[PDB]
């Protein structure tokens, strides 16, 4: 019944549905109703998918960006460093990145 | 040939339970280069037979859909197994052994003669959803079919049959990168 | 109810 | 901090300096090109910290720097949705505001 | 610890090579460390008598040390296709670990460990790279955890 | 399928065969002509129509 | 382009019922750089 | 060894192990490649990436 | 309802009386081809003279 | 009540109604296309294109906008942009290049 | 008509895209010569 | 008595433009001034 | 913003000669072509494509592969390879010399 | 069911050599078998 | 877009930190 | 020249070989032929490229 009746993440709630929805309503009240004192929880598995469709972009694009300074100025008491950093067409960051090095 | 083609057999892919693409039966095929006119026709006419029988299997068990290869399919279709009803014999009352033993007795053992009444338990311990998703074997061998294609790639690009091809994304027509 | 823990 | 740069009176340093200005340490920046100058100091007795307080000018520290480069990281995300999280937060009401601690 | 271990030897020097083909479904990723030979055991066997050494055994015991020890990784597809493709990373063609030469930049906190691969990891432990950088809570820092034992 | 076998110290080479059902078809239609059909049908070199 | 496309049929010197559904368009902020093509 | 009868070059796939170059001796590929490019190119130039 | 079958073709050129020929390729028309389903029950689109 | 109905473009199918302005404006959706490279193809975008369709004795417009923009939105600028044409079909416009500043002085006193 | 062929792979010469002739696929050339 | 393999060979019967899939041929009509798979099939020039 | 107003009236990417001049002026050059040939006095854009023919996905262009294993006998240098087609890249072997 | 044609027509899985042979053909084999023998150029699906 | 990305399936905006 | 990296017989390396060729004759992708006699002009690539 592993390959032919199902198919085998479904089977293996690998990726198939929760616990609390593939259970009998009956088990799933008595293990709400004794979770105080036997706790049934913990034998049975959730799959856990995660998203395969518009979250990230796979279109060849980098994580990390190295901007060297257009110009420099320095006297002898500040360094100060120009760059104009390019956000992509599409993408966005926030400043929390971003540290000088 | 475009009037007699090879059928294409799909690919199970038991993991996620859907057709993993579907690619031309190379594997059972005649070899008719050392056959003369005569030969040749009657292989032609088996070939045209055989796609003939597999149009109308498909067109008997195949449920009919608006896509070749859903990964999810719906609840109702997807045959659910049946399972028979669990009787739960309840051995023994409670509030009456707790009445015994308060006024002084030992149970030990186990139906109980003290109790005179019996309660018995039935019902169907059937899943809380019925198990939306993926395909099984037995349940794909009936629907996927091997689809034959009788003119190639003519027509639109719309109209091309996808899903043939093994790594292209259903929803949101994609092909998938590495 | 259930668990759904492993390394990753 | 001492130990982290080594001993010696001569080390070669390679650190990552944060923003910490409330209105940009936080902020989500969207597509477009932005001038991003910064002006660091070189005064040795703001930079460096010393059990003891004496002046380190007298002393001769002369902190030189040779390089200084910003690192952004890109959450690789969807075409789709990052033009769309961009057109909410290009919309007027969808302004972000941020707070000093 | 969900996963296939697979110990290749090493000879005392250099590097080394990689697996044939497999269908790669709901794969979840790689984990490498560098063992001792004198220290693993054999498995198969019920006894081992080459083993000769007492003490903490890091294959099934946990106690790993010589992980430091790993200068780059190159992950490849069919021989042809590099995993961390799609300009990813820094060094969009292999995951480098340790760089020594530091001509140019890619060096990340003050240690010898370059940026890219601080990055991998804190996205692998505790989901942090593309926020910023900062320390992960108590509970998410844990004693198998990346920043609980890193001493630059 | 995988194998595991004993290890020996000289290059050797594993023999597995696929027992295929493997028939030849012959028809003589006149006077002299011969012309013969293939059919091995897991494994076969075929032809298309 | 666009999955969804929306089509006006107007009743109907310088033309302005292009420029006006330019205007209209660029007034949307999440929309750049409108295009127009006869 | 284009044409000899004991080293005999092979390409092919994972499926079958079966060789998809057959040669049988009585071709000559080398003056066929001759042939081919004295009649589809000038050949009094010389190209040094294949002499 | 099953594809109706096509009409299978063998050209004449030279000599040759009987060469066995495949349909010839035409660019698609949505005057004169018309895209319909090889079995109803699943969609393979193909082209069709109407 | 409603008189065309031509749908110009095969590719591109009706939606909804040509609901009324009190102009007609008809919403079309995309019927299926090719294959994308990636499905990050389709929305990836802010550029809106504003094609002419040639006078059938009534003008059409053939408005594109990407995807995030909200319907409801694009719909009222539509039509707010379809009612002040209606109403305008000036010496503003004019003034706005071919009248000239200096040369507007010899008129104006001689 | 962009939509019933690959016109848009080809490059375009301003509106019309530079296609072949349709009996412009497949070759010949031989001779024992 | 041999039109059925010479056919198959593309020796004598139809050519590339015809035999092939018209998506293929108007893919390759497309895409000829930088790919061209033009080559890759074969015509009969029967006399 | 969008340079495609300026490009069409430079005929940079607009139309070609044959489509945007007046179909008087175009036959008179098509007839006078032989003796006056206004024909070269006008541009045409020659646009390239612009999506579906590159993949902008970090595609290689030339790939080495290294003998799996070979061997080297007094008469004969037998080198075996195992290359790889990607999974969605397509050569031609016109390419893939020996070196 | 898919595969029945092309099996019986190799004999692969099909109608056995006595009764898809011609009548002929088979009382032939059975009269000149003691010194000829054809019967054992034809095939028998044996099928499981 | 469609209902804006995924989430990983099986005052959340906004932050009031001050005082110093 | 760790590897080989180099085209022909001279300095010039496979990549920049196959981006000139590419540049000048759109012939880097179906083999290295010689290119057409019309395409071969004087400022050409193949013209003057003299190892």
């Amino acid at each position: 019944a592993t390959p032919s009746m199902l198919p085998q993440w479904s089977y293996m709630h690998i990726a198939g549905q929760d616990a609390s929805e593939y259970l009998s309503p009956g088990l799933v009240q008595f293990a709400q109703a004794t979770e105080s004192y036997f706790n049934i929880g913990n034998k049975f598995r959730n799959p856990t998918v995660a998203p395969t469709h518009d979250v990230t972009t796979e279109r060849s694009q980098r994580l990390q960006l190295r901007f060297v300074p257009v110009d420099r100025e320095d006297t002898q008491y500040s360094y100060k460093t120009r760059f104009q950093l390019a956000v992509g067409d599409n993408r966005v960051l926030d400043m929390a990145s971003t540290y000088f090095d | 040939s475009k009037e007699i083609p090879t059928p294409y057999v799909w690919t199970f892919q038991p993991q996620m339970g859907a057709a993993a693409g579907a690619s031309q039966d190379y594997s059972t095929r005649m070899n008719w280069f050392s056959a003369g006119p005569d030969m040749i026709h009657d292989v032609n006419n088996i070939r045209d037979a055989q796609n003939r029988i597999l149009m109308t299997q498909s067109a008997i068990t195949a449920t009919p859909r608006n896509l070749i290869d859903p990964r999810q399919w719906a609840a109702h279709l997807i045959k659910q197994p049946v399972v028979g009803t669990t009787h739960v014999e309840m051995p023994r009352n409670e509030v009456l052994e707790q009445h015994l033993t308060s006024h002084g007795a030992q149970i030990a053992g186990g139906r109980s003669s003290f109790n005179p009444l019996q309660t018995d338990f039935a019902f169907h311990a059937l899943p809380s959803r019925p198990r939306h998703g993926g395909i099984g074997s037995r349940q794909f061998v009936e629907e996927f079919v091997p689809a034959v294609y009788l003119n190639p790639y003519s027509g639109p690009p719309d109209s091309y049959p996808d899903q043939f091809i093994r790594h292209y994304n259903v929803y949101s027509n994609s092909v998938s990168g590495y | 109810l259930g668990c759904n823990k492993m390394y990753g | 901090r001492s130990q982290l740069l080594g001993n010696g009176r001569f080390c070669d340093f390679h650190i990552q300096v944060p923003q910490k200005f409330f209105a940009i340490r936080n902020l989500l920046l969207l597509p477009g090109t932005y001038t991003y100058e910064w002006s660091f100091r070189k005064d040795v007795n703001m930079i460096l910290q010393s059990t003891l307080g004496n002046d380190l000018r007298v002393d001769g520290a002369t902190v030189n720097i040779t390089s200084v480069n910003l690192y952004a990281s890109f959450f690789p995300m969807s075409h789709n949705t990052a033009s769309t999280l961009e057109a909410m937060l290009r919309n007027d009401t969808n302004d972000q505001s941020f707070n000093d601690y | 610890l969900s996963a296939a271990n697979m110990l290749y030897p090493i000879p005392p020097n250099a590097t080394q090579l990689p697996i044939p083909s497999r269908n790669w479904a709901a794969f979840r990723g790689w984990s490498l460390t560098r063992l001792k030979q004198r220290e693993t055991p054999a498995l198969g066997s019920p006894f081992d008598p080459y083993f000769t050494y007492s003490g903490t055994i890091p294959y099934l015991d946990g106690t790993f040390y010589l992980s430091h020890t790993f200068r780059k990784v190159a992950i490849q597809f069919d021989s042809s296709v590099t995993w961390p493709g799609n300009d990813r990373l820094l060094t969009p063609n292999e995951f480098e670990i340790k760089i020594s030469v530091d001509g140019e930049g890619y060096n990340v906190a003050q240690s010898n460990m370059t940026k890219d691969w601080f990055l991998v990891q804190m996205l692998a432990n505790y989901n942090i790279g593309y926020q910023g950088y900062h320390l992960p809570p108590d509970y998410k820092d844990r004693t198998f955890s990346f920043l609980h034992n890193f001493i630059p | 399928m995988t194998f595991e076998m004993d290890p020996i110290n000289e290059p050797t080479l594993l023999y597995v065969l696929f027992e295929v059902f493997d028939v030849a078809r012959v028809h003589q239609p006149h006077r002299g002509v011969i012309e013969v059909v293939y059919l091995r049908t897991p494994f076969s070199a075929g032809n298309a129509t | 382009r666009g999955n969804l496309t929306y089509r006006l049929r107007i009743p109907v010197f310088l033309p302005l019922l292009a420029p006006i559904i330019a205007a209209a368009i660029g007034a949307i902020p999440g929309i750049a750089s409108v295009a127009i093509q006869a | 060894y284009y044409n000899s009868g004991g080293n005999l070059g092979v390409l092919a796939g994972q499926s079958s192990q079966l060789n998809a170059v057959v040669d049988l001796q009585d071709r000559n590929t080398e003056l066929s490649y001759q042939m081919l490019l004295a009649n589809t190119t000038d050949r009094s130039r010389y190209f040094s990436m294949w002499n | 309802e099953v594809m109706a079958p096509q009409p299978t073709l063998v050209a004449e050129q030279g000599a040759m009386k009987a060469v066995p020929v495949i349909k010839p390729a035409q660019p698609f028309t949505p005057a004169v081809h018309e895209t319909q389903r090889i079995v109803t029950n699943l969609p393979i689109t193909t082209a069709v003279t109407r | 009540v409603v008189l065309d109905e031509s749908n110009p473009t095969p590719s591109y199918k009706p939606v909804t109604e040509q609901k009324v302005i009190l102009p007609t404006i008809q919403v079309l959706a995309s019927k299926k296309r090719r294959m994308a490279e990636n499905e990050d193809d389709r929305g990836a975008g802010s550029v809106a294109e504003v094609q002419m369709r040639e006078v059938k004795p009534i003008q059409t417009v053939d408005v594109s906008v990407p995807d995030h923009s909200t319907p409801m939105e694009v719909v009222q600028s539509l039509s707010r942009a379809a009612q002040v044409a209606q109403r305008l079909t000036v010496e503003a416009m004019d003034l706005s290049a071919p009248v000239d500043a200096k040369p507007l002085d010899l008129k104006p006193v001689d | 008509m962009d939509e019933y062929n690959y016109a848009a792979l080809a490059p375009r010469q301003g509106s019309r895209p530079m296609l072949s002739q349709w009996s412009g696929i497949g070759t010949h050339e031989m001779h024992g010569g």
